[PDB]
């Protein structure tokens, strides 16, 4: 019953407050839950242990549909699975159409799903450091950066770029929770010459503002971005002036959803943060709205930088296929 | 064999019995019953007859998606013959793969429509061109999940397919309305999106549409709405127009200038559905690229 | 005083005699000839018969530009009245500036036209929405200059417009081609400018016209295309329509949904042809304001 109180544990965590700060932190753990299932579970078949990899998943999803690294972590060992059965057992595309299975079982599936998994893990550790090692092409001497809020890839980004460049960096704090403040400090500390600004300057500074390079809570299908609060704005001033948008985002914040889908997309937490509970009467009177993340189309970015490289938007769907089957994005 | 009268009838026949059927799967259909039909042993002059049947399939109803229907044909042949090398083995095989793709693409305007409704919101005023059943489909599908939402319809003035499809649509119990094709403008700030049909998508991913499509989508674009375009798989043809004058000439005539067919470009078009799912114009061009290596 | 009954059949008459003359003219005639025989004794009466009048006027022709020169005809008898005190006086000076009025804007015509016809250049090819008697009369300068152009003209489905001005053009031997209202971004590519008459001029310096002209306008827009204005002086209102939404109901209706009129922003407009010269929009509110105070 060990591995039940750990889902029990992760779900609960998931519901009330994020224990892993980090999205690595969090697809790690995420993982490591899933190998425990797929190890301790009784499972002969291929779709039987498919099923019950969709049912946790369903829940740590219900759980909390804002974090949405937990469901791209399942759907990623589904694939998985299916690489691994269509391997040992014996993709929409025209070529398909025009030249043209589950319920068995194999006894060394489990080893290969499970070196599978292991090998992404080792994958998921070094993304940070790959993005960092291709930051130095991106940046010039004396360019001028803008982010918004605080990412832990866009300052390694920045601190690895700082060794051998000198730039200006220009954090916009991310009302109401102002960690912009967190980033510009840790940068400043590394002596890169940070500045820190309000949400409300933003289009005021972004005339002299080289390019924006941001962070993301997640991709979607078309290349659209879940974003914090105010990067629509960023990216819609980026767009008057411009300027170039860089997103570092690796690949496990990569969601095959897409944007139009229940419209439980925003966040929304305690107005306190907003409006202070001091105010008093007038509170009974007044609708106060926190949103937490913020819908970015994909015709404001121009480029995306992961772990594997460089690429467009509108390369996005080809990854949506090399990582996700069709048939496991309802889940 | 069939002698250039028994194939014209038999595409009328196959479009009239079946009024709701696409010229597309009907033009298909009739390829595929006369490679049923043909008492000849050789793979060199099936392609040939197979060829010029075109011409003869494209002289009535010379939309985009016979043409369209016809170069995937031509491609299937030439996929099949690549594996077997008997005429003799081939044949049987491309004769099954023929009713397995008709199976497949009599689909494509449910799969559509499952794909594309989740895309409706309640409250929502939907924009639409002409007469598609498509477009149709989708909307049937988004009222049986039982949203509500509003419809405007252009009458599209050279053949009043606005008027048809708006009268199909309150057969549905559907609020919608009628206005002018020179009412776009004034419309598109009441809409929230506009989702249209599609006679053939070209490479790099605009779209071969009935003549004021082009007008609809430039209107979006300033107007920053969302333009989707619903269409199925076997419309993709390998053609780009750089311009209007570009497309070809067999295509705008024939049902004092009056084309009957514009172009879209790609960068004017949001999401495109089809039965291969939702897609970025620019993956239309992937895969009309996967099929030709 | 001239009776209600009396003044609709003045207009209608005035309309009838002289087909070739706007209807902002005729119902600034009409009030002229109300204020000529009207037996009053007061300006306070005067401008409460002529507001009446205008009200009258308004509900026989539902144009914008009948209510712009009732505006226009109100303000010029405020001006006349603020510098004579006496009633006989100022009536004295109201007929003969009133005459001296309606000949200015009976050659604000020709005046239009001379002004604007070196724009069209030779070889060019002009794209028009509807019939607009100032763009006809510019073309019959711009051919008398024995310049040699093209002109397109779109149909303006809901009353046939085009068609009679592509019949007129071609009772003036020019090269006209009838093209239908959704292929306007069809055309665009092949015309040079867009030359366009207008209803009325709204303070910003955008223009009230016919429903198909805002949809032009944007084409033209992203097509980086010239967008050319012809329109009086006595068609300046002081209106400010936020959007479509906004123009006010009297204008569209009454000339499932068919409005007879939209609106064009500033944004969209090059220059403006008016007999007081070749204008930017922003010069219109700068007239309106000069005029109120």
């Amino acid at each position: 019953s060990e591995l039940s109180e750990r889902i029990e544990s992760f779900v609960e965590t998931l519901k009330r407050g994020g224990g892993p700060r980090s999205s690595e932190e969090m697809a790690r753990e995420t993982l490591g839950l899933l190998r425990q299932i797929i190890t301790d579970h009784r499972w002969s078949n291929a779709g039987e242990l498919m099923e019950l990899i969709r049912r946790e998943g369903r829940r740590m999803t219900a759980a909390q549909p804002s974090e949405t690294t937990v469901g791209n972590m399942v759907r990623r060992v589904l694939k998985i699975i299916r690489e691994e059965y269509g391997r040992l057992h014996g993709q929409e595309s025209l070529h398909k159409l025009l030249t043209s299975d589950f319920s068995f079982h194999y006894a060394q599936l489990q080893s290969n799903i499970i070196e599978a998994i292991n090998e992404l893990l080792v994958e998921l550790e070094g993304t940070m450091e790959n993005i960092a090692a291709q930051a130095l092409e991106h940046i010039h001497s004396n360019e001028v950066i803008m982010t918004i809020g605080f990412s832990r890839t866009v300052e390694a980004f920045l601190k690895e770029a700082a060794r051998k460049r000198k730039f200006h960096v220009i954090v916009a704090e991310c009302a109401p929770f102002c960690q912009g403040h967190e980033m510009a400090v840790n940068l400043s500390k590394a002596g890169i010459e940070t500045t820190v600004m309000t949400d409300a300057a933003i289009f005021a500074v972004m005339s002299r503002v080289n390019k924006v390079i941001i962070g993301t809570k997640t991709i979607l299908a078309n290349g659209a971005l879940r974003a914090v609060t105010g990067t629509h704005t960023l990216a819609l001033a980026a767009k008057h002036h411009s300027t170039p948008l860089i997103v570092c985002a690796p690949m496990f914040k990569l969601s095959p959803q897409f944007p139009n889908e229940e419209d439980s997309f925003h966040k929304f937490v305690a107005p306190e943060e907003v409006l202070p509970f001091t105010e008093g009467d007038i509170l009974e009177k007044v609708s106060v709205h926190c949103p937490v993340f913020d819908y970015v189309p994909p015709e404001l970015i121009t480029l995306f930088i992961s772990n594997i490289g460089g690429n467009a938007p509108s390369y996005i769907y080809r990854l949506m296929s090399e990582l996700y089957h069709p048939d496991d994005h309802v889940l | 064999p069939m002698d250039d009268k028994e194939l014209i009838e038999y595409f009328k026949s196959q479009m009239k019995e079946d009024p709701d059927m696409a010229s597309a799967v009907a033009a298909i259909r009739t390829l595929l019953e006369f490679l049923k039909r043909d008492k000849g042993e050789t793979i060199q002059g099936l392609r040939a007859n197979l060829t010029s049947a075109i011409e003869t399939l494209c002289g009535v109803d010379s939309s985009v998606a016979v043409s369209s229907g016809g170069e995937l044909f031509l491609r299937f042949i030439s996929l099949a013959s690549l594996e077997y090398s008997d005429y003799s083995k081939c044949k049987k095989i491309m004769i099954e793969r023929g009713e397995l793709f008709l199976r497949r693409i009599s689909l494509s305007r449910n799969k559509i429509a499952d794909l594309c409704h989740t895309f409706i919101k309640d409250g929502a005023t939907i924009l639409t061109h002409a007469y598609s059943r498509v477009v149709l489909r989708v909307l049937e599908a988004a009222v049986a999940a039982k949203k509500r939402f509003s419809v405007y319809v252009t009458e599209s003035q050279p053949d009043l397919s606005g008027k048809k499809m708006a009268k199909a649509l309150c057969h549905l119990n559907v609020p919608v309305t009628v206005v002018l094709d020179a009412a776009v403008g004034y419309i598109m700030e009441k809409a929230d999106l506009v989702i249209v049909g599609a006679e053939g998508v070209v490479e790099n991913g605009g779209i071969i549409n009935k003549i004021g499509t082009n007008q609809m989508a430039v209107c979006a674009k300033a107007q920053n709405k969302p333009f989707y375009v619903v269409a199925e798989s076997f419309k993709f043809v390998r053609l780009f127009p750089l311009n209007q004058q570009d497309v070809p000439d067999k295509f705008k005539y024939k049902a004092e200038e009056h084309p009957w067919v514009d172009y879209t470009a790609p960068s004017l078009i949001t999401l495109l559905f089809t039965d291969l799912g939702v897609l970025t114009p620019s993956a239309v061009s992937d895969e009309l690229i996967k099929l030709y290596l």
